[PDB]
C-alpha cells in the first residue's frame, strides 16, 4: 500500500509496476520463442512432423 | 556445303561431304515418342532394338555396316553406315530389313529376346541413371495429360505388356511414305542416291499418320521423387521455350547460352564469363549445371538441370540462378549478348559441322521433316549476328518473366522448398 490503505501511493507505484510489467511479459515472450524453436511446433495429429515440412 | 532435296512421296535430302571417308544412309520416320497413346508406351524403343537385334546386325556386319537408330519426341531413324563404295549394299539392306519383309525380325524368339533386352535397360535406366531421369519427369510433368510427356525409353509397366501385334500396328500406322525422310549424309552424292532409289522400288507404305486429338500445352507443376538413400540431389527446372518453326528460336537458343553451362572440378569451367558463378563459387553450391533449350515440333523448354552435394543450400543455388534470370528482362548487357553470340556460334557449328555422319543423318533428317529444307549454317549465322539486346529482354519478358514452372528434382531434396517460394522468385519485386 505505502500507507495504511489504497491510497496516492499505491496508485502511483500500481501505474509505475503497470507500464513496466509488460516489458518483462515482451522478454518473457522472446525466451518463450527460443523455447519452442528448438523443437518445432506439433501438429494435430500427436505423430511426428519432421517428414512433410512446408516453410 | 550444301544440302539438297527432291520427293516422289518419300523424300531424299543429302549432304555430299567428299572429304569425309564413310557415308551413312538410312531413313528417318517423322513419327516419335510423341505419337504413343500411354498403354503401348516404349514400341519405338522396341523397334529400335530389334532393328539393332542380334540377327540383324550379324546380317548387316557380313557386308561391312553398321548400324544405327536414334528414338526422340518427334522422330525416329534408323541409319546404316558403310563405306563410301557400298551405298547400293546399304540401300538393298535396309529395304530387305523394313520393306521387303519384318516377320523374319519379329519372330518369335527375337521378339522375346529383345523385349527382354529392353526391360533390362529401361530398369538400368530407372535405377541408375539420375540427370536423365530427372529430365524425363520433367517432361513427364511438365506437359502432363499430352502425347509430348511421354518417355522415349518407356515404362516398365507399359513395356511388359506389349506383344508382336502393337509392333506391327504402329509400324502400320507410323512407317509410312510421307511420314519418312531417306536420308545419305556422308561420302554420297544425291544424284547417285536418287537414280539408286529409282533404280530399286522401295515403297514403304500407302501413307497418312493417325493425327493427335491434343496439342501439347504447357503446365506449371512439379514432382519430387526424394531418395534419401542418394549421395547427391538431381533438380531440373524449365518454363514453356520456344518451339521450332518460332521467329525466337535463336534468341531462345542464345538466352540459354547466356548463362552456359558449368562443371566445379575443372579449372577452365570455374573462370568463364558469368555473373552468377561469382554467387555459386563462394560456398560450393552446386557441383555442375547446364542450361537447355529444348525445341520440339508443337512446344518446347528452357530452364537449367543441375546436380549437388551440398543438400542443405539447394535454396539459395535456385535462388541466385532465377535472380540471374531475372536479370534478362532487366538489365542483360551488351558484353554477356556478345559473348553468348560467339559461343552459341561455336556450338553450334560443332553440333551440325562434327565428323559423323550418323549425327548429320538425324539432324537433317529431323529438320527436313519438320520445316521442309534445311537451314544452312551461314543463314544461320546471319541471325544470330541479327539478335540484339531488345530482342532478349523482349523474349525475356515474354517467356520469363514471372511465368510458370516445372520442377522435377530427385535424390536429398529435402532442402528444396515448395513450390511457391521458387514460383515467386521468377519476378524480382525490385522492379
Ligand atoms: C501456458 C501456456 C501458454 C501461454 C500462456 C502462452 N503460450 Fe505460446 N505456446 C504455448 C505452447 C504449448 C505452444 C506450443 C504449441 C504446440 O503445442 O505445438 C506455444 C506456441 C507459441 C507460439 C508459436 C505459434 C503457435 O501457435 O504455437 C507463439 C507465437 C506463442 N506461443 C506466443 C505466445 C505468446 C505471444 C504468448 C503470450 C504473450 C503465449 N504464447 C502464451 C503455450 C503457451
Amino acid at each position: 500500500w505505502g500507507g495504511f490503505s489504497v491510497s496516492n501511493p499505491t496508485i502511483q507505484r500500481f501505474f509505475a509496476l503497470h507500464y513496466l510489467v509488460p516489458f518483462i511479459i515482451a522478454a518473457m515472450v522472446i525466451m518463450h520463442l527460443m523455447a519452442l524453436h528448438i523443437h518445432g511446433s506439433s501438429n494435430p495429429l500427436g505423430i511426428t512432423g519432421n517428414l512433410d515440412r512446408i516453410p | 556445303a550444301e544440302v539438297t532435296q527432291l520427293s516422289n512421296g518419300i523424300v531424299v535430302a543429302t549432304e555430299h561431304n567428299p572429304s569425309a571417308h564413310t557415308a551413312s544412309v538410312g531413313v528417318v520416320f517423322g513419327s516419335g515418342a510423341a505419337n504413343e497413346n500411354p498403354y503401348n508406351n516404349g514400341v519405338s524403343n522396341l523397334w529400335k532394338n530389334i532393328f539393332l537385334s542380334k540377327e540383324n546386325s550379324a546380317v548387316a556386319a557380313k557386308e561391312g555396316l553398321a548400324l544405327s537408330s536414334n528414338i526422340s519426341r518427334d522422330f525416329q531413324s534408323y541409319i546404316v553406315s558403310s563405306l563410301p563404295g557400298s551405298t547400293d549394299k546399304s540401300l538393298d539392306f535396309l529395304n530387305q530389313s523394313f520393306i521387303q519383309q519384318k516377320a523374319n525380325l519379329l519372330s518369335s524368339s527375337n521378339f522375346e529376346a529383345t523385349k527382354k533386352s529392353v526391360l533390362k535397360q529401361v530398369q538400368d535406366f530407372e535405377e541408375n541413371d539420375h540427370p536423365n531421369r530427372v529430365l524425363e519427369h520433367l517432361h513427364s510433368t511438365a506437359f502432363q495429360n499430352t502425347p509430348l510427356s511421354l518417355p522415349t525409353r518407356g515404362t516398365l509397366e507399359s513395356l511388359e505388356n506389349l506383344v508382336v501385334a502393337d509392333l506391327e500396328s504402329f509400324a502400320n500406322n507410323h512407317f509410312l511414305n510421307s511420314n519418312a525422310v531417306v536420308v545419305g549424309t556422308g561420302n554420297i552424292k544425291h544424284e547417285d542416291l536418287v537414280n539408286s532409289i529409282e533404280s530399286k522400288n522401295l515403297s514403304l507404305q500407302t501413307g497418312t499418320k493417325p493425327v493427335l486429338k491434343k496439342k501439347a500445352a504447357f503446365l506449371g507443376s512439379e514432382v519430387r521423387l526424394r531418395d534419401d538413400t542418394l549421395p547427391k540431389a538431381w533438380i531440373s527446372l524449365a518454363v514453356e521455350g520456344e518451339p521450332v518453326n518460332s521467329p525466337n528460336y535463336f534468341v531462345a537458343k542464345l538466352a540459354a547460352q547466356i548463362f552456359g553451362s558449368y562443371n566445379a572440378f575443372e579449372p577452365a569451367s570455374r573462370l568463364q564469363g558469368i555473373k552468377l558463378l561469382d554467387n555459386i563459387q563462394e560456398y560450393q553450391l552446386c557441383d555442375n549445371f547446364n542450361h537447355f533449350s529444348l525445341s520440339y515440333k508443337d512446344s518446347g523448354l528452357w530452364g537449367f538441370s543441375t546436380a549437388t552435394r551440398n543438400v542443405t543450400m539447394i535454396d539459395d543455388l535456385i535462388h541466385f540462378t532465377l535472380k540471374q534470370w531475372n536479370r534478362l528482362t532487366i538489365s542483360v548487357t551488351d558484353t554477356e549478348v556478345e559473348r553468348a553470340k560467339s559461343l552459341l556460334k561455336l556450338q553450334l557449328g560443332q553440333l551440325y559441322e562434327s565428323g559423323n555422319p550418323v549425327n548429320d543423318a538425324n539432324l537433317l533428317g529431323a529438320e527436313v521433316l519438320i520445316k521442309g529444307s534445311k537451314l544452312s549454317l551461314g543463314e544461320a549465322f546471319k541471325k544470330i549476328d541479327a539478335i540484339t539486346v531488345k530482342d532478349v529482354k523482349a523474349w525475356a519478358g515474354k517467356r520469363l518473366w514471372d511465368q510458370d514452372i516445372a520442377i522435377a528434382g530427385t535424390g536429398q531434396i529435402e532442402g528444396l522448398l515448395d513450390y511457391m517460394r521458387i514460383r515467386s522468385d521468377m519476378s524480382m519485386m525490385r522492379w
